[PDB]
């Protein structure tokens, strides 16, 4: 199936408790490294992560890190004096990639500052699209550097993917297999006349979930309301969808078509 | 991370083209770098790729081929400055640079009026002015010193020469008597 | 760009050396490699920003100071004739981006001995041009020789009416051994500067060939009864 | 732009009085990153709380889950409360006790 990896930073001036520095790596929902400021070392968040990377990799990307973190000091120092702006703003970076279950890709590298995208880059036009005039600045001297853009071309579409499929087998038990959901459909009548269905979903891995309401084995045209995707604790997940009024519930998950007929 | 190679040497003549290849076997892949470095001087950086093509900078062109795993560095219109050590250099996964043992390059010049001779300085001994096919041997005694052939440049008067020393505290008849040096040879 | 110091050092063994390194240029990682004949170059330590520093491939032996966002200073704890090589300082703006390159030092070229007694400055001498040379080629060819130093540290140069000189110039690019069984060899190098047979023919025609050889320091202690070789200038000069 | 916290109080398991479960608080789409989260017991904050490490969202928020191990009753009142700077006061948010 579809599988991610992503490597997100953010950057705090004057901060509160709060980190002048964090960075996580990801993949999928899972978190498989962190650093921060404060400890001012890389360590892994998953036990296979942990497992399979020998110390030097640690110790490596630790003194990397430790630039990178200078790095988003500097420029959002300098994004500070372009804007004008004084006291505590956040700077944010998020790099990654996709291997899609159809044998094709995606890559992405984008910023923020003080949580709206500012700078998004399009490896495919080898280009950044800038928000506003400060962002345009910015732009203008990175484009300026020919051989970093294809850098980061390349990053993306080979050596992310690399990465990815290397952590994908080294967490192939959890990452690779299949929980299927409990799912049950619940009838209440509400307000006087006015019956809910709920179609609840648990104890499913993957999260993606796909659960929708239909009305004689059609489509419905009245409001359907979603219930967020959420973590359950256990490394499984929980979701629903309700209507009000031959209704059927249908879920797909991981290859699997379930129906609830009311 | 792992290796990389590069030719110990190559030998190329003045106004000619070389390629210098370079082929990696790396963990990961994040660019690869070319760099110069003359004689006793440090390494200066002359070209980086990282997706495939042909990138030309003057004289200097650098290929990329990252499915092969294969650079090189092209060098047309070959000029005797051109002579030095040309290293390759690959970022593996972690980013550290994977140093290639470099190539030594070799510039012969193109002798237009060959006038091979050995003369007598007030002692020393001096070979010059024969064509760059010809190669001086190391000497057999340890009381006599011959050195490598060199290449000096009267550049107000267009004119290069090979020239090669031998000393000893000996006669410049038997010299160079070690060396396959032309048939006709002015010894004066 | 990179300012590294010294150039050339000549040390006993168990002795310390500290190398410095400076760059001017904002850059954030800084290097220090060793280089050796037959390999490519090898990281000692690096320190990919201001306030951290790492081992490289060969630590061992060595240990640096990243004292500011400038600086990077090696240090020769107790020095080994194995760690006889030439030291490059390096600088990029920072590490962990790929197309970045480096921006090298001139090079600190280090020989440790067991002791300084084989320590010698070259014996410098000018060879002045044959008389069948200039009348059959309307040319003159002038030979410097540098003989009996040791260790392999000198520079030679050709200064014509006071001025250095570089067209007309064959330096060798390596010194001969002089006893090439000896591990302890001294060496030879040879030069030559060649001039229209006219220029020699002019009796106002001053040719200098200097040699500038990196011993000792006055800082060295020396018992020996010969003459300290300290780092000086051997010269030789020839009237046309 | 400051983005005040979507909380979410659950069980883990569809919910039973008397039968062992744990009680999830999911707190997220908050912007900027500093926030308290503390999951009570009528009234009175559980002292034995895990929770995970901040999170990242690809629309620039972070979130967040704390989670207790309990077991529900008809008169046990359970909540999570929670201050970021959006917020005026910290705000306690009921578990529906899985209606
Ligand atoms: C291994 C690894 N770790 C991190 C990290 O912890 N934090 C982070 O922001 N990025 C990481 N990357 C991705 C990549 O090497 C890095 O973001 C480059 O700057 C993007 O080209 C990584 O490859």
């Amino acid at each position: 199936r579809t599988h991610s990896l992503r490597y997100f930073r953010l950057g705090v001036s004057d901060p509160i408790g709060v980190p002048e520095f964090i960075s996580v790596g990801y993949v999928d929902s899972h978190p498989i490294t962190t650093y921060d400021s404060v400890t001012r070392q890389k360590e892994p968040r998953a036990p296979w992560m942990a497992e399979n990377l020998a110390p030097d990799h640690w110790e490596r990307y630790t003194q990397l890190l430790r630039g990178w973190q200078q790095m988003f000091k500097v420029e959002l120092k300098r994004l500070q004096r372009h804007y004008n702006h004084s006291g505590s703003h956040t700077y944010q970076r998020m790099i990654g990639c996709e291997l899609l279950e159809d044998g094709s890709t995606t890559g992405f590298l984008q910023y923020a500052y003080d949580g709206q995208d500012f700078l998004i880059f399009n490896k495919d036009t080898l280009s950044w699209l800038a928000v506003d005039n400060v962002a345009h600045t910015i732009k203008q001297a990175w484009e300026a550097n020919q051989h970093e853009l294809l850098y980061q071309k390349n990053w993306l579409e080979e050596e992310c993917i690399a990465w990815l499929k290397r952590f994908l087998e080294y967490g192939k038990d959890t990452l690779q297999r299949t929980e299927p959901p409990l799912v049950r459909v619940n009838r209440k009548e509400t307000f006087p006349g006015v019956t809910a269905l709920f179609c609840k979903a648990h104890g499913f891995y993957p999260p993606e979930i796909y659960m929708t309401w239909m009305k004689n084995g059609e489509e419905i045209v009245q409001e359907i309301d979603y219930g967020d995707i959420l973590p359950s604790g256990d490394g499984t997940y929980q979701a629903w969808a309700s209507i009000e009024l031959l209704y059927s519930c249908h879920v797909e998950h991981s290859g699997v078509h379930m129906v609830l007929q009311v | 991370g792992q290796n990389i190679d590069q030719p110990t040497e190559m030998t190329a003549t003045e106004g000619a083209i070389v390629q210098i290849n370079c082929t990696y076997q790396t963990s990961g892949f994040n660019g690869l770098f070319w760099y110069q470095q003359h004689a006793g001087e440090a390494p200066t950086f002359l070209s980086y790729n990282v997706l495939d093509g042909l990138e030309e900078k003057g004289r200097f062109s650098s290929f990329l081929s990252r499915s092969k795993g294969y650079s090189y560095l092209l060098l047309k219109e070959l000029q005797m400055k051109d002579s030095a050590s040309y290293l390759c250099a690959v970022k593996d996964s972690n980013y550290q640079l994977i140093w290639g043992a470099g190539t030594k390059l070799i510039i012969k010049p193109d002798i237009q009026n060959p006038d091979p001779a050995v003369y007598q300085l007030r002692s020393v001994c001096l070979f010059t002015d024969f064509d760059s096919q010809t190669n001086v041997s190391q000497s057999k005694d340890s009381d006599v010193y011959i050195t490598d052939k060199c290449v000096l440049d009267m550049r107000s008067m267009d004119f290069k020469s090979n020239s090669a020393v031998a000393w000893s505290n000996f006669a410049c008849a038997n010299a160079f008597n070690n060396s396959i040096i032309p048939e006709d040879t002015f010894f004066p | 760009g990179v300012t590294q110091t010294p150039k050339f050092q000549v040390l006993k063994t168990g002795q310390s050396m500290t190398l410095q390194c400076a760059q001017d240029m904002n850059h954030n990682s800084m290097y220090w490699y060793r280089q050796d004949p037959g390999m490519g170059l090898r990281l000692i330590y690096y320190s990919a920003s201001e306030g951290t520093t790492d081992k490289g491939e060969v630590p061992n032996g060595y240990n640096v100071s990243r004292l500011n966002k400038r600086e990077f200073s090696l240090r020769l704890e107790s020095a080994a004739p194995s760690q006889t090589s030439v030291y490059f300082c390096a600088s990029s703006v920072w590490t962990g981006e790929g197309s970045g390159e480096l921006f090298f030092g001139e090079g600190s070229r280090l020989t440790v001995l067991e002791d300084l007694k084989n320590v010698f400055p070259p014996e410098v001498a000018v060879f002045e041009p044959s008389e069948a040379e200039i009348s059959h080629t309307q040319k003159a060819t002038l030979v410097c020789l540098a003989t009996g130093f040791y260790p392999d540290h000198v520079e030679l140069s050709w200064w014509v009416n006071g001025k250095e000189v570089h067209s007309g110039v064959c330096t060798d690019p390596q010194p001969l051994k002089e006893q090439p069984a000896l591990n302890d060899s001294r060496y030879a190098l040879s030069s030559r500067l060649r001039v229209s047979a006219t220029f020699w023919q002019n009796p106002r025609n001053h040719f200098r060939c200097q040699v500038q050889f990196y011993g000792l320091s006055e800082n060295d202690e020396w018992t020996q009864d010969r003459a300290k070789p300290v780092t000086q200038i051997v010269s030789a000069e020839a009237w046309g | 732009i400051q983005r005040t916290p979507k909380i979410q109080v659950y069980s883990r398991h569809p919910a039973e009085n008397g039968k062992s479960n744990f009680l999830n608080c999911y707190v997220s789409g908050f912007h900027p990153s500093d926030i308290e989260v503390d999951l009570l017991k009528n009234g009175e904050r559980i002292e034995k709380v895990e929770h995970s490490d901040l999170s990242f969202s690809k629309d620039w928020s972070f979130y967040l889950l704390y989670y207790t191990e309990f077991t529900p009753t008809e008169k046990d009142e359970y909540a999570c409360r929670v201050n970021h700077v959006t917020l005026s006061q910290p705000k306690i948010v009921k578990w529906d006790r899985d209606m």
